[PDB]
């Protein structure tokens, strides 16, 4: 425990300005594609020893002193001890892989010690603590989008699976037919779906869907993506149009008008008069202090 | 008799009748389509067209 | 003098208002000749008043530790013009430092002057909130930087603005996400950055998720925190004929003859149907004549209404416009309904007071809109062809190639465009950022002033990314900030007009009933019942449920020829199973203690449409696709369990119902809105590739309703408000003139869209906080004190001792029964 | 026949609910009208859709006939079990499911 | 030399626009397909 001895100096202003310098060596970094790089990103893979040697020798001169094997197991007992020696250890363990290996899945962890800021300086600890307890009251609208939105992805599922697969091609050609600024639609021959209009062009399958394939309801997933990004209110009425556009105009306005009504609007009121209820709670609690 | 006695629960059991008529009407009535072809004008139903 | 000054300081508004793009010489002397006159009286006037008040105590007041700021950057200014100095990035900050003299309206009106006192100490005490939201963004952007940095390298020409490639980029992006606008795109861009929609490619959408979920939760908190504990305080601060059957058959008639105006073809006026309208509408008219000519006998606002009305609907038979203006229809039922003129009149009361912050987010749109002339202005023009710079060499044809492939070329005129949205003058300017405020086309207008180039030029490619700063503090004042005391200034004209816990649960004892239970008779019927409800036999069914959701979810498409044969027979299985438990329960309860539950009633109607059904589906091969949804509303039985979101969602219902005529505005404003729009717009030629189109237009009455609805939902309203503008086609059907067929649409759009917008922003708005005003007690029950949740489990225990209702039960049982109910009552 | 059926069904207890103090039975009679509003929507469709594989169309008496009938039956029961299900509650003491 | 600097992308053109100037050849921009014709026919004025 001779350490001990610093730990209790400005050591502190020390360490949040060095985590303030991790910060800048990581937004400098010009992320280029294939396997490039240029000088100053290969500058700043030398710094990243710099910093992985100053935030081991400040814990393992800290584990050292308070902690210990046991000794209380209460050093580690802050939740933010607990966060740095992740932070420092995931830092050594990857910046060994890769001489080992001689893995960028494993460099995103990089952009965690931003947090660290928060776990050295006092005031965000008690702003952190404060907005999380102030999500336990909003545990029964969670309980409620979800299985809204799954109802919905279940619904959508049904009705919907496996309708928007055909679209207008040029006769005898795999490129599909639009206008100056169309995107690409379902189209129905033989059905009330729309008709494809351009001149040289006939309604075919095979087609993988209207966002490159990403926006559709045969199968579960997906059918929960459109969902969520419906509920979001964020192109909602593309969805629709296609939708109008694969089996006919009358009515499927009933799957999406009431989405947006019950699941963007209803659920919205619920959440805002959750918050400001517990908000005006905590006000009337501390005008008391 | 709150939900029997009141007029709004009549009003309603009565617009309900008419609906029983119009339904034993649109069961054996052969009117309500026709085709032409193109006179040979047919009129469908749901028993016989 | 006071008010000598004021002539002074709003004569020189107008002077940096009137500067627009190629304004004549005349202007450009009589604005720089009025700079020069107003800041001599300005200097003169501050040292006048300097002797007039001494150096010492001059200095004393904050808003002249200010002025003197004015009389110098003025001055030199006026200087550094007389200098070598060059090039619009000097010259912008002399010209918007210039405007720093409207700041001094702020200061005038003597209570915006104190507005913002407590503006900025709502902010001060927020500061580690929101400190902790910038480090949230800046750790997604890092985040971001390192999955999609370096990999938007589609082979395409498309133009992918939104990506992660350096640090402010990445960081417009996560901004861009936050505000919601067009974040589906990024999602996209970065799902197809990785391999597609397939295993590894698809999980990119959680990044976008999180983002998107907690971040908007974390500025909730934010900007919810402000609105309602820091303009609490400043409450602190500043304290310290009579025919009952007749009039309701009138008021049915008033809905017949606007529901007259509803179905009318707008494209062929002369339709069979309008033909039999018309007389439908004289007859109704007739009708409301003799009797309101018969009621200005009993005497000599609303009684003068319907009189203004009826002129023009019986005079009819300019034109367009009278036509338009008989949409005062559904303005007549405020009278003859009580609440409605209740409601009519209660909003009136919260105008007049939420005018003073609707007039100084007015001033402060206004002085961004200089700004932002002062910096765009003649900067976006721009060609077909990003090739040609000046408006000189775009002229000719060029090649457009088609999915970018150098051998399939065509032909296209190549021609000077100006951007729908620019910033000439301060007219298109102010329009231009109400635009940017509801988040809708702004990146597209960011995107286009980072790259302004010069007064009559057209784009650079990334040429002023910090052009972005420009935007990003707009929209965090005034869509962010602004808004959010608006909304405050909303609560204090609710919650201000309308022990605390003593009389509430007074009331509750003294107007409470007991409940039944229906303990069974006939041991053999004790016997099911004892059974049917057990606590684990309502486990038992709750499991297949939730086993029962897996089996749909688990349908997928192109499947083969074993999944669909056995969905179908586990469907078979699931609906025998629980008609058993309904006959089951059925059997205790004698079907008279059964059908008295509503959820066992809501249950008998999900098994009798599940058997219907499986009927139709299993008819195809023995001798409708919406009888399938009755297996998965067997999801909501789930509810019945929950108490938590079970009271939730009562106590939010039962308000929603007892505030019926704030939701009879926002219908009243869409019918009126979509009556007006198929007169003024319903001609104009559904084509693909525009906004009016196929799924989006005005020719029916339904097809308005849901584009005005899509328009509140705030999609592309900017483009809609774009695609009637005079220029446009008229459809063939409709009976234009020779020759002129691209006359179609008006400019009257832009009045239309943008006071939609505001109106319908402001009622829902108003819908909010009605219905959580109506709650407050509920929404901040301290659940330690004391609440209606313990005398329900009163009731509960009343209830088993004494099923049948009967009032009494006997002294023994109760006070033995005292032992269970809990410290805070018992 | 399933939904003229269904509404035989409907009839009977919509009617034995009037004596013996059997108000309740006012709730399974109106849910079955429904139904039966509801098959008679199915039937309306599926002859449309046979119309529409087979010259002009138009369905002209007996449409209109169903498409009333439909509508009313359906509204008809939905309203009838909203006015004998008792109400929301709209009170903190209030419940369903009270007595009388 | 003469160097060809392609795309539309945010690197530094300094350097090779300083290799053009130095061995007697030229610099040019190709951001777009509609630019590749004329600014790949042009190399033969330097060489004129
Ligand atoms: C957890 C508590 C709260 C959650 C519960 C809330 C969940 C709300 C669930 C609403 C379901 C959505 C309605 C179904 C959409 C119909 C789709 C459609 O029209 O086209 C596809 C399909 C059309 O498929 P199709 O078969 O025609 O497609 C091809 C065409 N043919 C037939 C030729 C092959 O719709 C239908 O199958 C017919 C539908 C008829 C009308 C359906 C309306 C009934 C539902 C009314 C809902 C009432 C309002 C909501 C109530 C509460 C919500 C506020
Ligand atoms: C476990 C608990 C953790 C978190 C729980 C959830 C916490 C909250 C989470 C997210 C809050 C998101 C807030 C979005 C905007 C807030 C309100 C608003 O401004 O209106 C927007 C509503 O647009 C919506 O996005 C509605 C989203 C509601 C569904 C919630 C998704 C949850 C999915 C689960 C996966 C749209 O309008 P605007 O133009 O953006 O705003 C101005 C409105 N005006 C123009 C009319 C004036
Ligand atoms: C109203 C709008 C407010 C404006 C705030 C703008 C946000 C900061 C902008 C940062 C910046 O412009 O440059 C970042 C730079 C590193 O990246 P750079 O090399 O500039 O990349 C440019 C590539 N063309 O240099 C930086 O990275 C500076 C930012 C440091 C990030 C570390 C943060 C640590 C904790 C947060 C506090 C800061
Ligand atoms: C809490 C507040 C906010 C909430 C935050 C939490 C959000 C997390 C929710 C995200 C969950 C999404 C899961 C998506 C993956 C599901 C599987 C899938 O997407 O693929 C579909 C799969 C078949 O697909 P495929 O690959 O095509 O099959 C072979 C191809 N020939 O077919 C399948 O196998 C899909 C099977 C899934 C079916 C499940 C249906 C719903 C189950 C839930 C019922 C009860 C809810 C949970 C109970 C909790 C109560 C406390
Ligand atoms: C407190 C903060 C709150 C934040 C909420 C957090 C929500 C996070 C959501 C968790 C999602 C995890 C789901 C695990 C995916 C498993 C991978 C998979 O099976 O993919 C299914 C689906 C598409 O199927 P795919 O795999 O492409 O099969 C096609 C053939 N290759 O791939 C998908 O599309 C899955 C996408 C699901 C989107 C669900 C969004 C609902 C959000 C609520
Ligand atoms: C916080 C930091 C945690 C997030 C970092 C973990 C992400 C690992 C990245 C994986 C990766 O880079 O690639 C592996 C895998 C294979 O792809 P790859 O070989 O790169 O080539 C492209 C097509 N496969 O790539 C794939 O095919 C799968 C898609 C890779 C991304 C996985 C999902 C990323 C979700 C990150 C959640 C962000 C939210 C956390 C926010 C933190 C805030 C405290
Ligand atoms: C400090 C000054 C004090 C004076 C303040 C007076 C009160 C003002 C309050 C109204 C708020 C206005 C804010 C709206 C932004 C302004 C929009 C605008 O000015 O657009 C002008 C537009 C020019 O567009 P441009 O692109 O140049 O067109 C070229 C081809 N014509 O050309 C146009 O034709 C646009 C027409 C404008 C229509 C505006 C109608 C708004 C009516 C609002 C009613 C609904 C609000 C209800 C209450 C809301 C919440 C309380
Ligand atoms: C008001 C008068 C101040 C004018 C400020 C200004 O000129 O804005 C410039 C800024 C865009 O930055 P830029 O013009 O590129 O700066 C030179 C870097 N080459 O764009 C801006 O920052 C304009 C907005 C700055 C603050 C306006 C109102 C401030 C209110 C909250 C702070
Ligand atoms: C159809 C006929 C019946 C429909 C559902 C019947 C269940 C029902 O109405 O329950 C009432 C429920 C809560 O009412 P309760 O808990 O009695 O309130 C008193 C507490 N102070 O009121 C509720 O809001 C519970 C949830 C109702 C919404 C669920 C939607 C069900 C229909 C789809
Ligand atoms: C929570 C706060 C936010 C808002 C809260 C309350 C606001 C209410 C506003 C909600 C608006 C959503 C209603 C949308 C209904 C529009 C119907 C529709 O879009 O269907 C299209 C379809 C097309 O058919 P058609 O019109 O004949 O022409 C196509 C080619 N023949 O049409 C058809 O083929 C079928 C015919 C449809 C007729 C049904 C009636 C639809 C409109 C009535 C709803 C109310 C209308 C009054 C105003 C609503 C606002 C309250
Ligand atoms: C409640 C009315 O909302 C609006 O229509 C306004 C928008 C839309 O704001 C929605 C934010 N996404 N943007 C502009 C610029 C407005 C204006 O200039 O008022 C004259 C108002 C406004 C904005 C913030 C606060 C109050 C107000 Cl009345
Ligand atoms: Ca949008």
């Amino acid at each position: 425990a001779c350490i001990s001895i610093v730990e209790w100096k400005p050591f502190e202003t020390i360490i949040l300005l060095t985590i303030f310098a991790n910060c800048v060596a990581l937004a400098v970094y010009l992320p280029m594609p294939e396997d490039d790089n240029n000088s100053l990103n290969l500058g700043l893979e030398k710094l990243e020893y710099f910093f992985l040697t100053v935030f081991s020798i400040e814990a393992a001169m800290k584990i050292i002193a308070y902690g210990f094997l046991f000794h209380q197991d209460a050093y580690l007992r802050s939740g933010w001890n607990v966060l740095d020696f992740i932070i420092v250890f995931l830092g050594v363990f990857t910046a060994i892989l890769e001489q080992v290996n001689v893995v960028k899945a494993l460099r995103a962890f990089r952009v965690l010690r931003p947090l660290r800021l928060v776990s050295g300086v006092p005031s965000l600890q008690v702003v952190l603590n404060s907005i999380f307890k102030a999500m336990l009251p909003l545990f029964h609208i969670a309980l409620l989008v979800l299985f809204m939105v799954i109802i919905y992805a279940i619904i959508g599922l049904e009705l919907f699976k496996g309708k928007m697969h055909k679209t207008c091609y040029y006769i005898g050609t795999d490129i599909v037919a639009t206008v100056e600024n169309e995107k690409p639609s379902p189209c129905a021959r033989t059905g009330s779906g729309r008709p494809c209009t351009i001149n040289g062009s006939e309604c075919r399958g095979g087609w993988p869907g209207p966002n490159h394939g990403i926006t559709h309801f045969d199968n579960f997933g997906f059918s929960m993506l459109t969902v969520y990004q419906c509920i979001t209110m964020e192109g909602w009425t593309d969805v629709l149009y296609w939708v109008n556009d694969a089996i006919g105009n009358e009515w499927p306005w009933i799957y999406f008008v009431t989405l947006i009504l019950l699941g963007s609007f209803f659920i919205l009121n619920l959440v805002l008069g959750v918050l400001s209820g517990e908000f005006t709670k905590e006000r009337e609690k501390a005008k008391s202090r | 008799m709150s939900p029997t006695e009141a007029p709004k629960v009549r009003v309603t059991l009565f617009c309900i009748l008419v609906g029983i008529v119009l339904a034993m009407t649109a069961v054996v009535s052969d009117h309500w389509a026709v085709l032409s072809p193109h006179c040979e004008a047919a009129h469908f139903g749901l028993w016989r067209i | 003098f006071y008010w000598l000054v004021i002539l002074i300081v709003a004569l020189n508004t107008l002077s940096i208002a009137s500067e627009h793009h190629n304004q004549p010489l005349w202007l450009t002397h009589l604005q720089d000749i009025a700079n020069r006159v107003l800041l001599s009286l300005f200097t003169i006037e501050m040292l006048l008043k300097m002797y007039g008040l001494g150096l010492r105590q001059y200095f004393m007041s904050i808003f002249n530790r200010f002025d003197c700021f004015v009389v110098c950057s003025g001055i030199l200014e006026l200087l550094l013009v007389e200098s070598g100095a060059m090039t619009p990035l000097g010259i912008s900050v002399l010209r918007c430092i210039r405007l720093l003299r409207l700041f001094k309206i702020t200061k005038y009106w003597t209570s915006l002057s104190n507005l913002v006192a407590s503006l900025l100490n709502s902010i001060r005490s927020i500061a580690s909130l929101l400190l902790l939201l910038f480090l949230f963004i800046i750790i997604f952007a890092l985040l971001g930087m390192q999955l999609f940095g370096g990999r938007y390298d589609f082979e395409d020409t498309e133009v992918r603005r939104s990506n992660f490639d350096n640090f402010p980029q990445a960081l417009i992006s996560v901004f861009q996400v936050l505000t919601g606008e067009d974040w589906n795109s990024v999602m996209y861009n970065g799902i197809m950055a990785y391999g597609g929609p397939s295993y590894p490619g698809v999980l990119v959408c959680i990044y976008f998720i999180i983002l998107f979920v907690c971040g908007n939760y974390i500025l909730l908190n934010v900007f919810l925190a402000i609105a309602v504990d820091n303009l609490a305080e400043a409450e602190s601060l500043t304290s310290a004929v009579n025919a009952t059957w007749f009039t309701n058959f009138i008021l049915l008639f008033i809905l017949l003859s606007s529901a007259a105006l509803a179905a009318e073809d707008p494209i062929r006026a002369e339709s069979v149907r309008n033909q039999i309208l018309g007389y439908f509408d004289i007859a109704f008219t007739s009708v409301f004549t003799v009797e309101i000519v018969l009621k200005m006998t009993t005497y000599g606002y609303f009684n003068i209404l319907d009189l203004l009305v009826v002129a023009v609907s019986l005079i009819s038979m300019v034109v367009k416009i009278l036509r338009v203006l008989r949409v005062l229809r559904p303005l007549r039922a405020i009278n003859r309904a009580k609440g409605l003129k209740h409601v009519v009149q209660c909003v009136f009361v919260a105008i007049r007071t939420i005018g003073n912050i609707v007039l100084v987010t007015t001033l402060l749109q206004f002085m961004f809109a200089c700004i932002g002339v002062q910096l765009f202005k003649g900067k976006f023009f721009s060609c077909n062809d990003l090739s040609k710079m000046t408006e000189e060499e775009c002229r000719g044809y060029y090649y457009v190639y088609k999915d970018g492939d150098p051998t399939q070329m065509e032909l296209r005129p190549r021609q000077w465009i100006h951007n729908d949205f620019h910033f000439d003058n301060v007219l298109s300017a102010m329009m231009s950022l109400f635009t940017v405020s509801t988040f809708e086309g702004w990146p597209q207008l960011l995107y286009r002033a980072i790259d302004s180039n010069e007064e009559d030029m057209g784009p650079v490619y990334n040429n002023r990314v910090e052009m972005a700063i420009f935007f990003i503090i707009y929209i965090i004042l005034i869509a962010f900030f602004m808004m959010n005391i608006f909304v405050g200034f909303v609560i204090v004209t609710f919650q201000e007009q309308g022990d605390k816990n003593q009389r509430q649960c007074v009331q509750y004892a003294l107007k409470a009933r007991p409940l039944r239970c229906y303990i069974p008779k006939n041991p053999y019927q004790y016997q099911v019942w004892y059974v049917v409800t057990s606590s684990y036999f309502e486990y038992l069914m709750f499991a297949l449920i939730m086993l029962n959701t897996i089996c749909l979810g688990m349908q997928h498409y192109h499947q083969s020829e074993e999944m669909n044969h056995i969905s179908d027979i586990l469907n078979v299985a699931f609906t025998i199973i629980f008609t058993l438990e309904m006959i089951l329960k059925l059997l205790a309860f004698k079907a008279r203690g059964y059908f008295g539950d509503p959820w066992n009633v809501f249950d008998f109607l999900i098994v009798i449409g599940s058997i219907i059904d499986v009927i139709l589906s299993e008819i195809d091969t023995f001798l409708s696709a919406f009888f399938r949804l009755f297996r998965v509303m067997r999801l909501i039985k789930l509810l019945s369990r929950a108490e938590g979101v079970r009271t939730l969602l009562w106590t939010f219902i039962k308000s929603f119902q007892a505030l019926p005529y704030v939701a009879l505005l926002i219908v009243m404003l869409f019918f009126i809105y979509a009556v007006i729009g198929m007169q003024m717009f319903g001609k104009i030629a559904l084509v693909d590739g525009t906004q009016i189109n196929r799924n989006n237009n005005f020719q029916t009455f339904p097809q308005a309703v849901l584009l005005l609805f899509r328009c509140a939902t705030g999609e592309a309203w900017q483009e809609i408000l774009l695609a009637c503008s005079y220029g446009k086609l008229c459809d063939p059907e409709s009976d234009y003139a020779p020759g002129e067929e691209y006359t179609c649409g008006t400019n009257f759009a832009y009045y239309y869209f943008i006071s939609f917008y505001m109106l319908c922003a402001f009622l829902i708005i108003n819908l909010f906080v009605a219905v959580i005003m109506d709650n407050f007690d509920y929404l901040t029950r301290d659940w330690s004190i004391l609440g209606p949740h313990h005398l329900d489990e009163f009731k509960a225990i009343w209830a088993e001792y004494d099923p049948e209702a009967k009032g009494r039960i006997k002294h023994l049982d109760v006070v033995t029964l005292l032992r269970r109910i809990q410290p805070p009552l018992g | 026949v399933f939904s003229l059926g269904f509404l035989i069904m409907g009839t009977i207890c919509a009617l034995m609910a009037f004596r013996k103090k059997r108000d309740y039975l006012l709730r399974p009679a109106s849910m079955f009208y429904v139904f039966a509003g509801l098959c008679l929507f199915v039937s309306l469709e599926v002859m449309r859709q046979s119309v529409k594989r087979m010259i002009e169309y138009y369905y002209s008496w007996s449409f209109a006939c169903a498409c009333a009938a439909f509508v009313l039956l359906f509204l008809g029961g939905i309203s009838l079990l909203l006015f004998s299900l008792p109400r929301m509650p709209q009170n903190p003491w209030e419940s369903c499911m009270d007595a009388e | 030399v003469f160097t060809f600097s392609v795309g539309q992308h945010n690197y530094d053109r300094g350097p090779i626009q300083w290799m053009a100037c130095e061995n007697k050849g030229y610099y040019y921009e190709i951001p777009s397909i509609g630019a590749i014709r004329i600014n790949t026919q042009e190399y033969l004025d330097v060489l004129g």
